[PDB]
């Protein structure tokens, strides 16, 4: 309810530095920023509890719920199929190594809720999940929800050529690690292009994000950004909505190749009935 | 690279 209002920003009318650009595209990670501090307070950390590690990126939707890619939790092709005791959550964080004492909290997992037609044998169709976090977490100056669209805010900022923001601790490179969060805010491409950029069958669960070869500005997900939000500000009501789920690429910041994202809002549906039935 | 975390987490 108190969803997509950053307390370091909105909540105090402040504006963190890039924000601009996202508005100014509604016509008002690899080569990303350092992100200032609670400018994703949404963010989380998907830490393996042993070895621990950093498995992926996520949201905090709820007090009590987090969303995350299907491809982080059950990858048979590549033997991953996680279950919810080998790994903590970590919220509120900034840096990525340390464990920041008073400003982050580390929560476990109650039950983990794959999208029951997500497609890890064809093309990540449906890259979705669900975790319910053992107990509430406190909202506090970095710790704080983003919000989930609905059908005509999903309607209007997705649209080619309108900046959404991508968020991670994840490779700086392809072949490079941050100390701090890192932000990227990339466009969205139409169809058309997305299609015939790869091989792969593009369904209406996705979406492709990145420049062209020729804008002169590159900027992608890569590697441990999995699962992170794509997210945008509406100039409605300026909350931040998650539009997006980092899922798949060919690559990392490789030209006239883009980014594949979960298509949050076409899959509103499940997540709204998975949260009344077990939450 | 990453530091441990209370103990108490795991
Ligand atoms: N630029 C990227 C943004 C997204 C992340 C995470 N992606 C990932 O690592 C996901 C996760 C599991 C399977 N996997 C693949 O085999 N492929 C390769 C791209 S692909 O075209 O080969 C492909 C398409 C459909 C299914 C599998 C692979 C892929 O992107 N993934 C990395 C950096
Ligand atoms: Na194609
Ligand atoms: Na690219």
């Amino acid at each position: 309810a108190d969803c997509g209002l950053r307390p370091l920003f909105e909540k105090k009318s402040l504006e963190d530095k890039t924000e601009r650009e996202l508005l100014e595209s509604y016509i008002d990670i690899v080569e990303g920023s350092d992100a200032e501090i609670g400018m994703s307070p949404w963010q989380v950390m998907l830490f393996r509890k042993s070895p621990q590690e950093l498995l992926c990126g996520a949201s905090l939707i709820s007090d009590r719920w987090v969303l995350t890619a299907a491809h982080c939790l059950l990858y048979p092709p590549w033997d991953k199929n996680f279950t919810e005791n080998d790994l903590l959550v970590r919220i509120g964080k900034h840096s990525r190594t340390r464990y920041e004492r008073n400003i982050e909290k580390i929560s476990m997992l109650e039950k983990i809720y794959i999208h029951p037609r997500y497609n890890w044998r064809e093309n990540l169709d449906r890259d979705i999940a669900l975790m319910k976090l053992k107990k509430p977490v406190a909202f506090s100056d970095y710790i704080h929800p983003v919000c989930l669209p609905d059908r005509e805010t999903a309607a209007s900022l997705l649209q080619a050529g309108y900046k959404g923001r991508v968020t991670g601790w994840g490779n700086l490179k392809e072949t490079g690690q941050p100390s701090v969060l890192q932000v990227v805010n990339l466009p969205i491409v139409e169809r058309p292009v997305c299609k015939d950029s790869t091989r792969i069958r593009i369904t209406d669960n996705m979406f492709c994000a990145g420049y062209k070869p020729d804008e002169g500005k590159r900027g992608d997900a890569c590697e441990g950004d999995s699962g992170g939000p794509f997210v945008m500000k509406s100039p409605f009501n300026n909350r931040w909505y998650q539009m997006g789920i980092v899922s798949w690429g060919e690559g990392c910041d490789r030209d006239g190749k883009y980014g594949f994202y979960t298509h949050v809002f076409r899959l509103k549906k499940w997540i709204q009935k998975v949260i009344d039935q077990f939450g | 690279d990453f530091e441990e975390i209370p103990e108490e987490y795991l």
